[PDB]
């Protein structure tokens, strides 16, 4: 047993670490991935602030994937009061929703291209550079977020911290023009995701074929079972969400436990294997301390007293009994995800009442009752809870799906060069200011 | 000539300011082949750690209880010639105003400034999310300052000029801006602006005049700003279609 | 491409008025804000324009995004108290859909999207989607409590009667549905203006695509500036189009000559008022935009 | 020795600074006995015009568009040796802040300032209201200041310097103080200090830190004031008993 | 009077417990805090106190206004976070209508007392009825959230079943209700403690009318300084009614030679802290609300 | 008329005072006028007030509630409330909806007492014109708002 350390990790949003126990030959026996994002505190900080503000503030945790927070807080907000928001204003949330998952996804494909190999070579994919395939593929993806977002600001009011959701609905409904718009985006947006989506596909599918990747003039070997582990997985819709406003809420309170890191995370440890060549600038410094229980900065949430792996392979088990697992696995199930967010847009113009309202007539201030609602972000189950009484946020929480995700991808990089353990993290699609919030 | 050296660091913030300059889409990708160079962005690059740059685009606010965090700010500085403040985070503290410490599980993690607190700054790029117009513009306007002929070093410097006003005029951004240096001056004429800016709809005129919901407003000093009574600098501006003209010509294919 | 110290930038100004005589029935002068717009909407130089609707008070503005021929008529006539227009420029490319934004204002809000434009502080989106603007001259604007005691104490008409204003030829002028008028002497009026005029230095627009206004055309005619390559893009193809009646303006009374002299008294005055402000206290000031 | 010579000059003020003087009952009798003289006040005299002072009690603020209120403030510091800003109408702005005009006679009266902004202010003494006890010792400290010994006029140059530095700090004052300057700054002990003394009961502590209704808030500063971490001049506040004898002596029958 | 420059101003130092059995069965050292208040209220010279009381979450503190001698007992033992004792302080002269307020507290909540007594600033009327202080010694606060994590994770106990928590002899001591007593390591606490803390000069609450703490005396027992006349008055009176059992500090250990070097360490500590704020950025620092 | 910066209340079209002696003359139809007048009736005012705050310290519960158990949000509806403040009539007219003021109007008593006090000037040495004003207990900051 050795201890290498990568730090800061990259390629994701937001700042984590790699701390890893490992063998002689270099493979993980134990590895800690954890937050070192410095802790905001929203969820202390809106206690007393007004129910309209705190989803504002919220939203500011992450500007990926904005919506999510919107969203899932004020939704939130609505199941503590008990108020039900007319039909149009669904409509917009949910055109607002599947938009911002096209760009969110469209955006990790950059994250992990770097890491993949232009399928049967020996050459890795870089974006960046004036050369072909890769700068074709890069106009796709950017034709793909730019259209995402455009949909987004035009039912969201704005396509990073949507201003147009409020308590009781949305501020504007849109105009015909506007809904004739977003339906001629997302035609030209169907047939490109498609698109992008065959071709990650195999990309990955050419990955799953491959014995070896080169890590900073190395080849390191690709294990089969790359990823795995036996947490399970935990997701309440298959695109938009549930709260606890819903006849069947799809998410149990019941089973939730937050606990500290302290329960799953190793204690102090000293690393005593450094490599200055990993690309580009090394490792930890030998003899450098490390205490992943003390200096991770997230809570642990559990179901039924463990942790679960959230995200879009989270869904298609759930949901349709995909029935495979690991790092690759997860690659697939996010790229499947990309039609149904054209469709479901599409469905929801044709269904779009311009004239409609967005504004329920009445909006409780809240007698101080816990209500819930959980949002199928990009990366898993987004749930915040909350108290709201005299129009005040009395108790706020959140459980965000990258912070699902920390203790359970950090036991899922068992049995992997510490070379490839980022590729692990990846897979999960990290956004570690969500995580901790 | 050499293309510029950018570098995108992150403190205290959500990564929606690094996603606006991404949402220049193309004009990105022109400005990254024929002017600069990104040697720093750990969301996009494995660069560990901060090399030198010509301008370093910070976004976010600084943790005082996070020591790595305070050593990478003045880093940024030592290592950078010229110091961006990227959005509202990062020149005004918005959201992070509002911390205040006791979450798990750093419960001592309770005290965040804006980055010009803390080490000094060149320009300000103010926004919640901040647009990625601008963000473009100062990004030209700063390879034209330095590997560009002098009538150009002289157009950009005078551009830059009030953005590097705001850096000097202080760290605080609020609805209360619009009082104190605006309608408690004279100088209100009613257009309407700083309530079209507003992200979080906390602005509405009252016979011609700004009111503001103060429990809504995040603090982002955007109204300020966009309000053409803070700076109108009327030799940049009332040349808006040359500018213009000259930008397009930066970025065409 | 002129470039007179008080009248701005511009390539070309005559006198002019629309041809279409229905808009004419309650134009101010002689049309050319409600024309322009009309005729950018039916050409597709613009999808939809904010204007001065009608309000919820008699002779108070409304701004509000017009995407019809009939909704932008709606907006004929001055209206002297403030319209905060602007305040639609973000949510006309958001809710609204739109890709070519028009803009109508007078001097102070062409300023403010011109500022939107180069330094969009959020405001995105903004900058690539103004599509045009149309600027009226404007001497002062008044608060609405202003426009009331004008009208209702000094004319002494009743707001639910008044048909038209005009300021002009140093009287403020009230015209009723049934026919009477009804004058103020503009010295009674100087307490009621508001106090953010005062150091505006821009009379005739300077900084729309097309400037217009009443001073120097005869009535029921406008002074016309044309100024920037999208202004005359449009100009040109709506006098070709049929949409205009002409004049240059040298040959037409009191003319370009006029003009130029009242907007010389605004900067003046007004430059003056800017530069007090710098000492208004002791070792103290105020503050300058223009700094 | 000499009584020092004092006046009450009123801008855009309430009268209730004036109003916390006088509740300060036979103290401020034995004041006006045995140390000032009131040369000036329009409430309870009828001295018309602005005579010389030694110390200037300046409530309210200022209207930019009323012509003889900029007069009057400029007359003042031109006529007097000490300008006090009594009350945070004056040092502030306070409820002035929100002015913005459109009402009947004078729709146009639209901008206001604090004192500090047109001319320069020595002492400070925040509060709305303001505290009698702080104005009586600010103004038997003014009197050692000016007739006493070395041994006083040092006592005294003391005891009001954070009076005076509170001057120079700025003219706005808000809740955002106990962020940007205390709770931002690391500096909070969650005392609970705030909370006693904001006057429209906007600050609420949530697990010990302070929760400001932003609201409700009028912009007075005297939460920045009272808190024990904006100022806290041991040298003055550890002589607690020591400075409390000596003020009620000089009060004493 | 002596002047230590650890032990700030005081006239003598006496080692003390309460004669009252009742309010010993519960207090956390001597029953100093409690027996003086209870005194001072029995006696006339306060008519109310701000005390820790019982709040609404398990060893949450709660501030209160107590004006009975049941409800000063309520406010027994250390809780070990914040709780804002001074927001009551103008409140207790207004709706409680009290003439001689009390108040209880660590050492930066007397020095708040006194600021107000010296600078006022919209605190009408505390000045002069401030009546009686009585201070605790304190090392360092700690959040709920901080205190939840030690007592759970470190210490492992639950909440609803700890009788008393200690920090003594460098460890976190947990006591439960059925009798056992687990202990954590300070150095693993430091991550914990309230940043604000970091920059305090003060530990035996120097600005307090009395002071009191544990250090220097035997378990049961507590170190006492009297520092004003007030403090004087009340305590001489209060051994002469018999509410006390005294020592001379001198012939106890540690006593106060241990204390001193206690304080010696929190100042010079926090006075490193405070100077480093000076030149914390690159030309630039941060606030020291001591310059 | 225009240096004037109160607007100018009446009551069936015409100015009134308001005042101690106002309400004398309302609720005990006190039959004298003027500077003199003004004077003995505010002064007479002085024992119903701590008769009052005797009567009311005896009935006050110091257990009972103080606060409303339920407070609507408004609808838009104008309420009204006057208050017999020192010096007269003090009438506040408001619209909330929504927990936001729509619609405010207040009626201060010196602004009621300036028309009216102007006309009493009539018949006055120029000199004692300020014993007339003084009669009223103007306060101008009120009257202004
Ligand atoms: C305060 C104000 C002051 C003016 N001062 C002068 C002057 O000193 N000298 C001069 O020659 N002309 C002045 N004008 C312009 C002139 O009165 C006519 O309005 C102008 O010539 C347009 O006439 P038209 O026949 O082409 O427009 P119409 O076809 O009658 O259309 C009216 C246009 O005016 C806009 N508009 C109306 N009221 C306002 C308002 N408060 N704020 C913003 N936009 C508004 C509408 O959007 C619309 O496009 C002023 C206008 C205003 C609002
Ligand atoms: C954070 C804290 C840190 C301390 N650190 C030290 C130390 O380092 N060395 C040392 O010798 N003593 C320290 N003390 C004091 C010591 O623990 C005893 O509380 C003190 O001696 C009073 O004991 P007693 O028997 O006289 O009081 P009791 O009769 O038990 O009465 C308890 C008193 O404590 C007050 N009180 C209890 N908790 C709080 C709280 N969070 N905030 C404000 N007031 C409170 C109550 O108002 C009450 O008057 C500390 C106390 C606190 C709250
Ligand atoms: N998807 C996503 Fe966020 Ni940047 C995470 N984790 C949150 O809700
Ligand atoms: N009495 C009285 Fe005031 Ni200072 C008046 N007028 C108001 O309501
Ligand atoms: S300014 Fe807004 S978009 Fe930029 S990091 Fe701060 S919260 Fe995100
Ligand atoms: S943007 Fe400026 S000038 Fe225009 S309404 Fe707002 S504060 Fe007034
Ligand atoms: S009012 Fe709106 S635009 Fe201005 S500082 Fe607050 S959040 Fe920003
Ligand atoms: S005078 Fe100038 S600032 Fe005032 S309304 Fe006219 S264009 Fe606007
Ligand atoms: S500070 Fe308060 S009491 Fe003093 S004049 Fe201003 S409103 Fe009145
Ligand atoms: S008074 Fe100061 S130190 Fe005490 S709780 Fe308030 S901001 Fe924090
Ligand atoms: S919170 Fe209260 S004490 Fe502080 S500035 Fe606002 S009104 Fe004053
Ligand atoms: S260490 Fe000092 S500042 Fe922190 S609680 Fe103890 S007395 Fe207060
Ligand atoms: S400082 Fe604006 S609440
Ligand atoms: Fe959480
Ligand atoms: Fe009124
Ligand atoms: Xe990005
Ligand atoms: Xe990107
Ligand atoms: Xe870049
Ligand atoms: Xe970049
Ligand atoms: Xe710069
Ligand atoms: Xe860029
Ligand atoms: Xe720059
Ligand atoms: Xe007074
Ligand atoms: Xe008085
Ligand atoms: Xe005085
Ligand atoms: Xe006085
Ligand atoms: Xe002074
Ligand atoms: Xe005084
Ligand atoms: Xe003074």
């Amino acid at each position: 047993t050795k201890v290498v350390e990568i730090s800061p990790t990259t390629r994701l949003e937001g700042h984590s670490k790699l701390t890893l126990k490992v063998n002689d030959q270099g493979i993980v026996e134990r590895g800690d991935w954890l937050s070192i994002t410095p802790v905001r505190g929203i969820e202390k900080l809106a206690i007393g602030k007004t129910m309209e503000q705190v989803p504002k503030i919220a939203s500011r945790v992450c500007g990926i994937c904005p919506i999510a927070h919107t969203l899932a807080s004020t939704e939130a907000m609505e199941a503590s009061i008990g108020c039900e928001i007319p039909t149009d204003a669904k409509l917009l949330r949910i055109i607002l929703h599947a938009a911002n998952r096209i760009h969110s996804h469209a955006l990790h494909n950059i994250l992990i291209l770097p890491d993949f190999y232009i399928p049967g070579t020996e050459k890795k994919f870089n974006l960046f550079a004036n050369e072909q395939p890769a700068r074709s593929v890069m106009a796709r993806i950017v034709r793909i977020r730019e259209i995402a977002q455009t949909i987004a600001a035009i039912a969201g009011g704005e396509a990073i911290h949507p201003s147009n959701p409020r308590i009781g609905g949305m501020y504007h409904n849109v105009s015909p023009r506007a809904k004739q718009k977003m339906a001629d985006l997302a035609k030209e947006c169907l047939v490109l995701v498609h698109e992008q989506m065959e071709f990650m596909l195999d990309v990955i599918r050419n990955m799953q074929n491959r014995e070896f990747v080169e890590v900073g003039g190395k080849q390191i070997p690709l294990p089969k079972k790359l990823g795995y582990h036996n947490q399970g997985v935990m997701a309440t819709a298959p695109m938009y969400g549930s709260s606890s406003l819903d006849d069947n809420p799809t998410w149990d309170f019941t089973r939730w436990k937050e606990t500290r890191p302290w329960d799953w995370y190793m204690g102090e440890v000293t690393i005593d294997l450094e490599d200055p060549s990993y690309p580009i600038g090394g490792t930890t410094k030998v003899g450098t301390k490390a205490n992943p229980q003390m200096e991770s900065c997230t809570g642990v949430p559990t179901y039924d007293g463990q942790p679960v792996e959230v995200g879009p392979r989270a869904r298609l088990a759930t949901f349709k009994n995909f029935d495979e697992k690991g790092t690759f696995a997860q690659h697939i199930a996010r790229q499947m995800e990309y039609p149904d967010c054209c469709y479901t847009i599409l469905n929801c113009l044709d269904n779009l009442n311009t004239s409609g309202k967005v504004l329920a007539d009445h909006i409780p201030q809240g007698d101080g009752s816990m209500g819930w609602a959980a949002n199928e972000a990009p990366r898993g189950s987004n749930i915040h809870l909350a108290r709201v009484k005299d129009g005040k946020v009395r108790w706020y929480d959140m459980l965000v799906p990258t912070t699902w995700n920390f203790p359970t991808c950090s036991r899922a990089l068992t049995g992997a060069p510490w070379q490839i353990a980022e590729m692990v993290v990846r897979a999960y699609d990290p956004c570690v200011s969500c995580a901790t919030h | 000539t050499n293309k510029i050296k950018i570098g995108h660091v992150h403190m205290s913030g959500c990564t929606g300011c690094l996603v606006s300059l991404a949402d220049n889409n193309l004009g990105l990708i022109k400005i990254l082949d024929d002017y600069a160079d990104l040697v720093y962005c750990l969301t996009l690059a494995d660069v560990r750690h901060i090399p030198e740059m010509d301008v370093a685009l910070v976004e976010g606010s600084v943790c005082l209880q996070d020591h790595e965090s305070v050593e990478d700010i003045k880093e940024t500085r030592k290592k950078s010639k010229i110091v961006v403040a990227l959005g509202s985070c990062a020149c005004y503290g918005n959201i992070t105003r509002f911390s205040r410490g006791g979450q798990h599980n750093q419960p001592q993690h309770e005290s965040y400034l804006p980055i010009g607190d803390l080490i000094d700054v060149d320009v300000y790029i103010p926004g919640c999310p901040p647009s990625p117009e601008l963000i473009r513009n100062v990004a030209v306007m700063a390879y034209l300052l330095l590997e560009g002929n002098e009538e150009q070093k002289e157009l950009a410097g005078k551009y830059l000029k009030p953005l590097m006003d705001l850096a000097k005029r202080g760290t605080s951004g609020c609805f209360c801006d619009l009082m104190y240096d605006v309608i408690n001056q004279g100088l209100c004429m009613g257009c309407g602006t700083c309530a079209a800016s507003c992200p979080v709809h906390a602005i509405t005129l009252e016979f011609g005049k700004p009111q503001g919901e103060r429990d809504l407003c995040i603090k982002c000093g955007s109204c300020y700003g966009a309000c053409p009574r803070s700076f109108f600098n009327l030799d940049v501006i009332s040349e808006f279609e040359n500018i213009s003209e000259i930008i397009a010509k930066a970025l065409k294919d | 491409m002129i470039e007179d110290p008080y009248l701005g930038k511009y390539v070309t100004c005559v006198s002019a008025r629309s041809t279409d005589k229905e808009i004419l029935k309650k134009a101010q002068d002689g049309g050319i804000a409600t024309a322009l717009m009309v005729y950018a909407l039916e050409e597709g130089f613009i999808d939809g324009t904010i204007v001065a609707g009608e309000g919820d008070k008699p002779w108070q503005p409304k701004p509000v995004v017009a995407m019809t021929r009939e909704d932008i008529l709606k907006a004929r006539g001055t209206r002297y108290n403030i319209s905060p227009q602007i305040s639609w420029l973000k949510e006309a490319t958001r809710s609204f859909g739109l890709d070519k934004v028009g803009v109508t204002g007078v001097c102070c809000q062409m300023q403010a999207v011109r500022k939107a434009q180069l330094y969009p502080i959020n405001m995105r989106d903004v900058p690539g989607k103004v599509a045009f603007t149309v600027g009226l001259f404007c001497m002062e604007n008044f608060s609405y409590k202003s426009l009331q005691s004008i009208v209702e104490d000094h004319a002494n008409q009743s707001l639910g009667s008044v048909k038209k204003m005009e300021i002009t030829k140093g009287k403020f002028w009230v015209y009723t549905e049934r026919g009477n008028v009804a004058t103020v002497p503009l010295k009674a009026t100087h307490k009621y203006e508001q106090p953010g005029c005062h150091v505006c230095l821009d009379y005739v627009s300077n900084l729309a695509d097309i400037s217009t206004g009443s001073v120097g055309s005869p009535d029921g005619w406008s002074t016309v500036f044309i100024r920037t390559k999208v202004g005359n893009e449009i100009w040109s193809k709506a006098v070709a189009d049929g949409m205009f009646e002409t004049k240059p303006i040298e040959e037409v009374k009191p003319g370009l000559d006029l003009l130029r002299k009242l907007a010389k008294e605004k900067i003046d005055k007004n430059q003056k008022t800017v530069e007090e402000r710098k000492t208004f206290g002791i070792n103290k000031g105020l503050r300058n935009p223009y700094a």
